[PDB]
């Protein structure tokens, strides 16, 4: 819920119901030079996996502009696409691909 | 541990006697040749070897076929056999193929191997090979292997990159990762894997020799590094990495380690296949909209879109022949395995399994292994290149995925 932002089929814009959550993180960040987020972004199954890891990319890269855009360091700031290999939840239909198209901000 | 499992190519292809070998000592065989070479000709799905109950004669010996008895069978084709032990512990495999046709008795092709116990498998398969080649005209291919990726539910190392051989026997680990592990690509001299590993907390490009384990680091750059493919003649790995900001195509020269880039297209342009002069790719790019194949020159000029079937196209393998590829064709809200010959651009779709993806060709041209999802996981499925053949490999231990078919070896 506070680290997860979602994205509709073939979408990669950061939309606005996330602005909030992002901004929590840029605050956090611009404030502690010294961490670095790992932004882990995603893509539903269809498609194939060396393909899909663009999709998940996108994402991924699109919190990254976000997070640049509110002053955070580049260097704060990795992106490691999974494409399609590590779905939060299993199943073959809308319901669950809405839940793995996703871009995950975690601090390692 | 795998097994293959025919959906059909049943009961139907050309006819063919597979007699039990002869055994030279007490007791049964350490290994039943017939069987193998019975299952690895109807593996290919151009034959149908009669079954054991009907045989009209067990002959040990071409001196001992009746051809007479296997044409009124519609048969013209038969294979026998003797197995013998060494004084050394290692065995003699020997065939006969006998015409019983046309040329009723003659002898087409035979040939005896020492090998030991642990390979005999491997001389059934020069047995199928030869057979095979002599009857159809076509390479065999039985003596292959299959690379894949198992990912079990739980535990500490859920990801394990496996070879077995092509019918599923002499399974070993290749590696083990707590993180996922992509597309294994083979040297074509059949002693290397390259694959993708997320282990390190990012994706990193490996080369691993099989005989000792050992590692070769190919590419760790910020992003992706991945989707390798070796070129046939031993010279290169193409690869994909997407450090730029979108996934390009670049090439290592294996000797030196020099690797240079190919594509610089601000689209994706990844899965790369060679084709048979170690001069052109064909691979995925996005930059028509909807991902489509395309080709281009490693030396220099732009890349040439070549497909138009359906809404969309990927993941392509091209034929050691240069002929045909296969590739994951998407349409209405559905993707299949499809075939597109190189020279006329028409296409066949082959499978309709669900979310076919990664298709590789056997080395022979005449198979494609690749993988779906059935229920919640997935699964290996075999369909040849004519379609008509289509067969399983289903697995105990957890989802199967990320398949790849050896050169000959």
């Amino acid at each position: 819920q506070n680290n997860i932002v979602y994205f509709d089929l073939d979408k990669y814009d950061i939309r606005s119901d996330f602005a909030q959550m992002l901004d929590a993180h840029a605050n956090f960040l611009r404030s502690n030079p010294s961490y670095k987020v790992t932004v882990e972004g995603h893509a539903d199954e269809r498609g194939t996996p060396e393909y899909n890891i663009s999709l998940g990319e996108r994402r991924a890269n699109a919190v990254k502009m976000y997070l640049q855009g509110k002053g955070v360091s580049a260097d704060q700031i990795s992106i490691v696409s999974y494409g399609k290999e590590k779905p939060a939840v299993l199943g073959h239909d809308e319901a669950a691909y809405s839940k793995n198209r996703r871009a995950v901000l975690v601090y390692l | 541990e795998v097994r293959i499992v025919i959906d059909s190519g049943v009961d139907s292809g050309r006819p063919i006697g597979v007699v039990p070998f002869q055994w030279a000592g007490p007791g049964a065989a350490p290994e039943d040749i017939g069987g193998i070479v019975a299952a690895d000709l109807r593996n290919s799905g151009k034959f149908n070897p009669l079954d054991r109950a009907r045989l009209p004669q067990q002959p040990g010996s071409a001196q001992e076929v009746q051809p007479a008895a296997w044409s009124a069978l519609g048969i013209d084709a038969v294979v026998v056999g003797q197995v013998t032990p060494n004084p050394d512990g290692s065995y003699n495999v020997a065939y006969q193929l006998v015409d019983t046709g046309g040329a009723p008795g003659t002898v087409l092709a035979q040939n005896s191997y020492k090998v030991n116990k642990q390979w005999l498998r491997y001389a059934g398969h020069t047995a199928s090979d030869e057979v095979f080649e002599k009857l159809t005209g076509i390479k065999g291919a039985f003596r292959t292997r299959i690379a894949y990726v198992v990912q079990t539910n739980g535990g500490q190392f859920p990801y394990e990159l496996r070879v077995s051989d092509y019918d599923g026997y002499n399974q070993f680990v290749v590696h083990r990762s707590p993180q996922p592990l992509m597309s294994p690509a083979w040297s074509p001299d059949g002693s290397k894997l390259a694959y993708v590993t997320f282990e390190s907390g990012r994706s990193a490009l490996v080369i691993q020799t099989l005989a000792n384990g050992a590692v070769r680091q190919v590419a760790s750059f910020p992003r992706h590094n991945g989707a390798p493919a070796f070129s046939p003649d031993g010279s290169k790995l193409a690869f994909a990495l997407s450090k730029t900001g979108s996934l390009n195509l670049y090439v290592m020269d294996l000797a030196s380690g020099q690797i240079r880039q190919v594509t610089d297209g601000r689209s994706n342009n990844t899965e790369p296949t060679w084709f048979p002069d170690s001069q052109n790719l064909a691979f995925t790019s996005d930059q028509a909209g909807r991902p489509q194949v395309y080709k281009v020159n490693i030396n220099g000029g732009a890349p040439q879109r070549i497909t138009w079937e359906g809404s969309q196209n990927q993941d392509a393998d091209v034929s050691s022949d240069g002929k045909f590829m296969v590739m994951v064709s998407s349409n209405g809200g559905q993707q299949h395995i499809a075939k597109q010959d190189l020279a006329t651009g028409g296409v066949q779709v082959l499978s309709s399994t669900f979310l076919d993806e990664t298709p590789s060709l056997a080395p022979n041209g005449t198979m494609v292994l690749y993988s779906s999802s059935q229920g919640m996981g997935s699964v290996l499925n075999l369909v040849s290149t004519d379609g008509r053949f289509k067969a399983r490999l289903p697995a105990t231990d957890g989802q199967v995925k990320f398949p790849a078919w050896s050169p000959y070896l």
